[PDB]
RNA sequence: CCUUCUCAAACAUUCUGUUUGGUAGUGAGUGAUACUCUUUGGAGUUAACUUGAAAUUGCCUUAAA
RNA sequence: GUUCUUUGUAAAGUGCCUUCGAAGAGUCGAGUUGUUUGGGAAUGCAGCUCUAAGUGGGUGGUUCCAUCUAAAGCUAA
RNA sequence: CUUAGUAACGCGAGUGAAGCGGCAAAAGCUCAAAUUUGAAAUCUGGUACCUUCGGUGCCCGAGUUGUAAUUUGGAGAGGG
């Protein structure tokens, strides 16, 4: 690899800036909604229906988690 | 209704804030073209026959000023309420929050304009002032935070 | 002896005399003819007492020997506990192969890693390394040429067992070739696990070879460079030497002492050797000025009779800079005091005093009366390109230094205040320094 | 760089800001007419990339098509229609609606004098660059004639019609092979 | 802390580049009796005018 | 949201030397022991230092409409 | 070739040392309904419910490796 | 041209390619993305002249919701 480079946390601070500002999306809210009452057992098997990609899905439940964590812990 | 992001303009400061802001900001105008033109020909007039400091002006150019912004060298930053591509200016407000950057949100784009001879200036904002204005900029910068994070705090709430 | 007797390159003998050193010293007269002749060679060889050059000539020798491009292989590696020793030692390289051709780099904990990656990808046929970034270049960086290495040489295994490296000392030398490389390595002592460690790696049957108050301010880290500079400039007409963290914040604060006219001396590892040396002599024999100097130069330099010893930064050996004053005191005339400035985020420092059980005293100073130079500082930073260059490199260098602390518990980059550290530096706006925070 | 925000708001199409601002537009746009004339773009991101300049010679339109030939085509085959002597440069999604899909698409005068002089741009002037969007020579036509380097276009690599031409030409020499 | 470091320009600490080539080029102008200095535009239109 | 009491003479006229006059202030707080004073109650003087212009009560009409 | 102009602390190229170091979203993709090929992995194209990440993604052969960096454009033979 | 009437499909009738190899010709570049901010330095149009497929001075307007320098990973940029 030559160019696979990577995000210097200026692209970290503008994507994070982005997700707080832009806010939820219904279907986000759905998965947060069922992850803060469910579980990551009946969020993943909704985000992988919405995505289509199980990777996909689990990367967004791990999103979710983590704004979860950062929006309560505070 | 609207979301929390957007209703965030039009709590703009008060009649007399804004017009003390307008006030020092008016001590600034960047020189238009016929003012520089001239001083460019005197210049060379006087090098045809035979060490001035900085130049101090606003800065204003969205690009320019969010340039200038999350480097911490901007000192306050008046933003437009009325950009008719609001996603241009939705992210401002929060960003300076963010870097800790004073910002307050003024009436009228074509108000920023007309202190910077421009017919419609997004932004504008301050980063080096003369030491004579530098306790004025401090005075504005804290009744501009008065006036905005505190009687405004619920801006970024409540729909 | 000197170095006229020995089977050295021309263009290594002109180095040689460009660093003004012509008189081998005991440990160097000791080790490099054992080290030409490659035979893996251990000693308790104390800090600073030349054994950098000892092990660096035969590596250039052996580099001149083979003759080989920077594209082949990657010559020779240097395995250092410290980034300020790493300075000191590519400086050190650099200084040696002004004539020589061959290619050489540094590899530094928290410096930028896609450089360091260019340039070992370009081909360094004399790489200094710590080993925590060494293992990282030699794990995760594709194109690396390590397969080549010639000899190895290890400095102060002590210190780097006591950071806490033996792990990453083990896969460095699981993962590096032992084929055709010669291992050596030299320290101030050796315990049984630096024994242990010499028998890992070295292959043979390795050659063995042998030869006051402690006064503190608690100063504001904004603060601190304001109240040294009241101290140096109420204090003049003495003789003071000033310990510091980094090479390039001594360059700095010698600039802007010198531009804010007091005389000051510079005494730092970047400094050219003969310069250095000049430096040093004319600073013994003046009997009035004021030297500032990095802990690794000061580590085993003398120390002449000077008045005062002021530790402005945290000490790079925390042991040694702690038994320094025993010795200190009965090797001058007069009884130099010793000087430390303290963080309140700092205070754990005073667990180790107190176990070292050595006499304290803890001076104050009114905040009141300060040299308040802090607006013109600003200005001058503001106004010059170059001055302001030189604040932002040693500001970056103090950074790093301090990032790299063994010490963790005692110093630590997150109770640091970034605003503080860049207003005594005189930048309002603290600049970005890639810190692992 | 503004651009970078504005790049990454644009993502989270489903926000409830882009959610809002989507049926506002949308519905300030169903009361003008199916092509108008646009001020300045409502997303200046994607035409900065796009190739867009503000300067003269640069024009922005706004088209509606009726939802289900790419609708992207026949909006940009339209608004060439309609503007003659424009050319048609490129063309993105700006909103949609259940009844219609809106596309803002970008156009330039090569008859303006700074296009013309333009070294940059200047190359649009050319008589070849005539209705690029009717023989789909755009970003859309060009991905509707799946004109692309691999396998995947190997059997359209060249369009659909020179295959069938030379599959059924029978070569032959003046020495027959 | 910022989020790029971007060390600064030598241009921002030193006197615009482009204005000192306009000056120039205005220099050379004036020298090719291209433009009137404006103090000699003034002494024309003083006479002028009456 | 206005700006601040930017010099007057006699001699000498070496083109500036001697003498005189004109200077009534943001507040608060901390603080190093001498002067007198009237006898009592403190009235004026005397080192030094912090401050976001900070602060809780000493018994005439055209900058018209 | 002949020349008149050059202009200014102006511009460009190489090696070394230091500090930084940014890449195209209703887009890929999945789902579904039609078209195309003699194309077995309908690839490709067409309507639409859905719609992602940046040490990431696409294309492939093997429990890892090989190549490239799409969602912008110009170019005579 | 060859690969080749081969792979592949249909497994009948028939349809039917592509890498490699040789030949003809070979030129690579232009934007987006990081601040010129010690000076919108960019450009359309009108006017007076000249050495007129255009050039200069002046004027007006477009532009700061981005026209002027550099760069497209083959990197690239600020300094010595």
């Amino acid at each position: 690899s030559y160019k696979k480079g990577a995000a210097s946390n200026r692209t970290k601070f503008v994507r994070s800036l982005v997700r707080e500002i832009a806010g939820l999306s219904p279907y986000e809210r759905r998965l947060i909604d069922l992850i803060r009452n469910s579980g990551e057992k009946r969020a993943r098997k909704v985000a992988k229906k919405r995505l289509g990609s199980f990777t996909r899905a689990k990367a967004k439940v791990e999103e979710m988690n983590n704004i979860i964590a950062a929006s309560r812990r505070h | 209704k609207v979301p929390p992001t957007i209703a965030q303009f039009q709590y703009t400061l008060d009649r007399n804030t804004a017009a003390e802001t307008f006030k020092l900001f008016n001590k600034y105008r960047p020189e238009t073209a016929a003012e520089k033109k001239e001083r460019l020909t005197k210049e060379a007039a006087a090098v045809a026959e035979g060490a001035s400091p900085k130049p101090y002006a606003v800065k204003y150019g969205l690009n320019h000023v969010v340039a200038l912004i999350e480097n911490k060298k901007a000192k306050l930053v008046l933003i437009a309420n009325d950009v008719d591509p609001i996603e241009l200016v939705v992210f401002l407000p929060a960003l300076c929050k963010k870097m800790g950057v004073p910002y307050a949100i003024v009436k009228g784009k074509a108000r920023l304009g007309t202190l910077v001879n421009q017919k419609t200036s997004a932004v504008a904002a301050l980063t080096e002032v003369r030491a004579e204005d530098e306790a004025a900029l401090a005075k504005l910068v804290s009744t501009i935070d008065a006036n905005f994070a505190d009687k405004y705090d619920e801006v970024k709430k409540h729909w | 002896e000197k170095f006229e007797e020995l089977k050295l390159s021309q263009p290594t003998l002109k180095a040689i005399e460009k660093m003004g050193f012509t008189t081998m010293t005991s440990v160097q007269a000791r080790t490099i003819p054992p080290l030409l002749a490659g035979r893996d060679v251990l000693g308790a060889a104390k800090t600073g007492s030349g054994k950098t050059l000892a092990f660096l000539i035969p590596a250039i020798e052996l580099l001149h020997s083979l003759k080989f491009k920077p594209r082949n292989g990657t010559g020779i590696i240097v395995i250092t506990p410290t980034r300020e020793l790493a300075l000191q030692i590519f400086g050190v390289a650099r200084e040696l192969m002004e004539f020589h051709s061959q290619t050489f780099g540094i590899v530094i904990g928290g410096a930028n890693r896609r450089q360091e990656a260019e340039k070992l990808m370009k081909g360094v046929n004399m790489l200094i390394a710590t080993p925590g970034r060494l293992l990282d270049h030699l794990q995760n960086t594709k194109g690396f040429v390590f397969k080549n290495l010639k000899a190895l040489i290890i400095d102060e295994a002590d210190r780097i067992l006591e950071i806490g490296f033996e792990d990453e000392m083990r896969q460095i030398i699981k993962i590096l070739p032992n084929e055709d490389r010669q291992s050596m390595l030299f320290s101030a002592t050796q315990t049984t696990k630096v024994e242990d460690l010499a028998r890992i790696s070295l292959r043979p049957g390795p050659l063995f070879i042998n030869v006051l108050e402690q006064g503190y301010v608690v100063c504001d880290s904004d603060k601190r460079f304001l109240l040294l500079f009241s101290f140096l400039k109420r204090n003049q007409k003495k003789k003071i030497i000033v310990f510091l963290s980094s090479c390039n914040s001594v360059k700095y604060y010698a600039e802007l002492l010198n531009y804010i006219d007091l005389p000051v001396l510079e005494l730092h590892g970047k400094q050219k050797q003969q310069k250095r040396t000049n430096t040093f002599f004319e600073f013994c024999n003046a009997e009035r000025g004021i030297l500032i100097c990095t802990d690794v130069a000061a580590r085993g330099l003398d120390i002449p009779a000077v008045d005062w010893i002021i530790q402005f930064d945290p000490p790079d050996d925390p042991r040694d800079y702690i038994h320094r004053v025993g010795r200190t005191a009965r090797g001058t005339k007069g009884k130099g005091k010793s000087l430390m400035f303290l963080t309140p985020n700092e205070l754990g420092f005073l667990r180790y005093l107190k176990a070292s059980k050595v006499p304290l005293n803890e001076y104050e100073f009114p905040e009141n009366k300060i040299a308040n130079v802090q607006s013109q500082l600003e200005k001058l930073i503001k106004s010059n390109y170059y001055l302001h260059q030189t604040a932002k490199d040693g500001y970056r260098s103090y950074l790093q230094a301090y990032a790299s602390h063994s010490l963790k518990t005692v110093y630590q980059i997150d109770k640091l205040d970034l605003a503080k550290v860049a207003k005594s530096y005189g930048f309002p706006v603290p600049p970005k320094v890639n810190i692992t925070i | 760089g503004a651009y970078k925000y504005l790049e990454e708001l644009q993502r989270k199409k489903q926000s409830d800001v882009l959610r809002f601002l989507q049926r506002v537009r949308v519905w300030e746009y169903r009361q003008k007419n199916v092509i108008h004339r646009a001020a300045r773009p409502t997303r200046p991101d994607k035409a900065r990339r796009l190739g867009y300049k503000a300067k003269q010679g640069f024009v922005i339109y706004r088209v509606r098509v009726r939802r289900g030939r790419s609708l992207r085509a026949t909006a940009e085959e339209r608004v060439g229609r309609r503007a003659a002597n424009l050319r048609v440069l490129n063309s993105y999604w700006v909103n949609q609606d259940s009844t219609y899909k809106y596309f803002e698409v970008i156009l330039v005068d090569p008859q303006h004098k700074a296009i013309r002089r333009d070294a940059r741009y200047n190359w649009i002037c050319d008589p070849v660059h005539k209705h690029r969007e009717a023989r789909g020579l755009t970003a859309t036509g060009k991905k509707s004639r799946g004109i692309n380097k691999g396998h995947k276009f190997n059997n359209t690599k060249a369009g659909r019609r020179k295959t069938w031409k030379r599959q059924n030409t029978l070569s032959l020499w003046r020495y027959r092979k | 802390m910022p989020l790029t470091a971007v060390p600064e320009p030598k241009r921002r600490f030193v006197p615009s580049k482009n204005e000192a080539k306009r000056v120039m080029k205005i220099v050379r102008a004036i020298r090719e009796g291209r433009i009137i200095p404006p103090k000699k535009l003034k002494e024309m239109k003083e006479k002028e005018k009456i």
